[PDB]
Order: C-alpha cells, then structure tokens, then sequence
C-alpha cells in the first residue's frame, strides 16, 4: 500500500520579537495515509491550547494539515513539533529554529 | 456540492 | 486573475471499531470556506471563512442534506472497493474525491474535473471534455462501465460547466475583500556558516496571496535545481503563505548567487543580489 512520508515544518506566523505575542505553527504536508499524531512541545512538554486546520489533500492526493497556537517568544524557551506516522520507525521531533 | 452525479463506485 | 472552486473529500475505514471517519472540505482559489466532519458533534456543514456566513437557512440544511449523502455513498464504496480489490478487515482503506471548475481572468469557465482515489493512487477520474471516463486499473474499469450505463457523466458536466461555475462567481463577489486580493510576497535572504568554508543562502517569500509563487536559485545565471532545498508553500495562518529555497555555497562565492521570485502580485520579477 502506498505511503508517503511527511513533510514537517515548524516556524512562526510573524517574524519572533521577543516578549511580542505570535503564533507557533507546526505544517504537516505530504503524507499518506492521513493518521498522524502532531503535538507541539514547549521545553519538550505538550502544548495543550492547540488547534488544528480541517484535513484536506493536494492534487497527488497527500493529505495536509496545520497545527497552530498562540505563544510569546522568549529568549530562553525552545518550541518544537513531535510527529508520528506509519512511514516513521519512531516519533520524529523538529525544533523551531527561529534564525532560519 | 453537486447534488447529482455521485454515485457510488 | 484566473480562479478555481474546489471540493475535498476523505473517508476511512476503520475496522472494529466503528462506522468511516468522512472529512469533506471546499475552498475558492486557496481559501476554505466550508467543512464538515463525520465525527463531530454537529452533523452540520460548517462554515470556515467570514463571507460565507451571510448564506441563509436553506444554503446550509441544503449543503448538509448533500454532505451527508456523499459520506454515505463514500461509506458504501469502502465496502464495494474492498471486494473489487479482494481485500480483508485487517487493513484501514482510504477513498478520496475532489471536484471542481476553473475560470478565468473574465470569470468564464475553463474546465472542470472530477477525480477518485483509493489508497492514495488514481482510480478514476473524467476526461477533459466532461464525456468520458479514464480508469487507472481494471477495478476502475467496472466502476466505467457501472457510470457509463448510469450516465454519470452527463450529470457531472452539467453540475460542472452550470452549476459550479455560477457559486464560484458568486463566492468571489461576496466574498471579494478576500478572495479578488493579492498579497505581493516581501522577500529577502539570509546568510550563515556551516562552517569556515560554506554558508546556507537562503531565499524567503513571506505574506503573499494566492499561493502559487516561483522561487529558484542561478549561479552566474545558470539555474541551481539539484542543488537548491525548496520547502512546501505553507500557511502563515492568517490567509497568507511563505516559502523558501536555499542552497549551501563555498564562502567567498555569494556574489555568484541570486535569487528570482515570480508571484501574480508582484509588477515585476524580482532578483535578489548579495551585491
Ligand atoms: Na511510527
């Protein structure tokens, strides 16, 4: 059966000012099947205030979804995205990387 | 949505 | 200028444990504005962007009444599929289907399309001309020759070149603050060290609208494909998207490097120098 592995990017809606309120974004694209666990982490704990867009697919047929919750950039904490998936042998984890 | 023409396979 | 209406639907099956989850979705150009969800508590088509609110009673009990048709038709072909494929239980399957027309700067119909998938490969979809089918494997020959004598085509072109294209340019008219925008990207590029001798040249396009953009990467104006990293076009999730594309370089070399930004909003291509 067919499985495409996802694409995950994980990055702010504005460009981070530290102590000015933003929106944290996890973008998931290119998969298949479509189950996925997403969670977005704070100094490696889960993020309960997420919310997450309705799924959709591109015109090859992978599936996409945005998960997104509003946060203040600090200096001394550190984001990232956890994602699990059939094509992925264990949970994968991408850190935001705001310098990109 | 089409309110015709979906049919099932 | 040109703009499209598009439906999305998914459902899958979910062995013991329960009935098919089924999601269905529609946008104008890269704008949602409906959903609904087989799990969620409402059974109602949902609306997803501001200008589609002001649509009354009878838009939304008559958008529900053929959602709910589809997740059934789709329920049902989860079941059919599996016999065509002589498939069991043990497995979850997947069936999607989207449709939808384009027109063009003047609003006048392109084309329109139907397509089907079963696990994530194409099973059948229409032709060009809205008169006949193209069948990917001999299960979705049946299923051409089950719509053929049910003259689904017919009914589909009618919907498609009517029906379609008559809600699209009256989404674009209600909806026109939004929908008749363009968001030029603002664009720039960053410089850093891998190490002593390479740097990562990275182009950014941030805030645009529709999503459709070109970034790309020349080396004394030879273009750098295979060896430019190129990110999805994802969304800023306030109707706008970003992308990037980058390229790692040996120091010293930057001046050699640009970057070329093509988007509908912008008056002119853009290049971007490290000079
Ligand atoms: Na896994």
């Amino acid at each position: 059966m067919i499985q495409r592995t996802p694409k995950i990017q994980v990055y702010s809606r504005h460009p981070a000012e530290n102590g000015k309120s933003n929106f944290l974004n996890c973008y998931v694209s290119g998969f298949h099947p479509s189950d996925i666990e997403v969670d977005l982490l704070k100094n490696g704990e889960r993020i309960e205030k997420v919310e997450h867009s309705d799924l959709s697919f591109s015109k090859d047929w992978s599936f996409y979804l945005l998960y997104y919750t509003e946060f203040t950039p600090t200096e001394k904490d550190e984001y990232a995205c956890r994602v699990n998936h059939v094509t992925l042998s264990q949970p994968k984890i991408v850190k935001w990387d705001r310098d990109m | 949505l089409a309110g015709i023409g979906i049919l099932t396979v | 200028g040109s703009h499209s209406m598009r439906y999305f639907f998914t459902s899958v099956s979910r062995p013991g444990r329960g009935e098919p989850r089924f999601i269905a979705v529609g946008y104008v150009d890269d704008t949602q504005f409906v959903r609904f969800d087989s799990d969620a508590a409402s059974q109602r088509m949902e609306p997803r962007a501001p200008w589609i609110e002001q649509e009354g009673p009878e838009y939304w009990d008559g958008e529900t009444r053929k959602v709910k048709a589809h997740s059934q038709t789709h329920r049902v072909d989860l079941g059919t599929l599996r016999g065509y494929y002589n498939q069991s239980e043990a497995g979850s399957h997947t069936v999607q289907r989207m449709y939808g027309c384009d027109v063009g700067s003047d609003w006048r119909f392109l084309r329109g399309y139907h397509q089907y998938a079963y696990d994530g490969k194409d099973y059948i979809a229409l032709k060009e001309d809205l008169r006949s089918w193209t069948a990917a494997d001999m299960a979705a020959q049946t299923t051409k020759h089950k719509w053929e004598a049910a003259h689904v085509a017919e009914q589909l072109r009618a919907y498609l070149e009517g029906t379609c294209v008559e809600w699209l340019r009256r989404y674009l008219e209600n909806g026109k603050e939004t929908l008749q925008r363009t968001d030029a990207p603002k664009t720039h590029m960053t410089h850093h060290a891998v190490s002593d001798h390479e740097a990562t040249l990275r182009c950014w396009a941030l805030s645009f609208y529709p999503a459709e953009i070109t970034l790309t990467w020349q080396r004394d104006g030879e273009d750098q494909t295979q060896d430019t990293e190129l990110v999805e076009t994802r969304p800023a999730g306030d109707g706008t998207f970003q992308k990037w594309a980058a390229v790692v370089v040996p120091s010293g070399q930057e001046q050699r490097y640009t970057c070329h930004v093509q988007h509908e909003g912008l008056p002119k291509p853009l290049t971007l120098r490290w000079e």
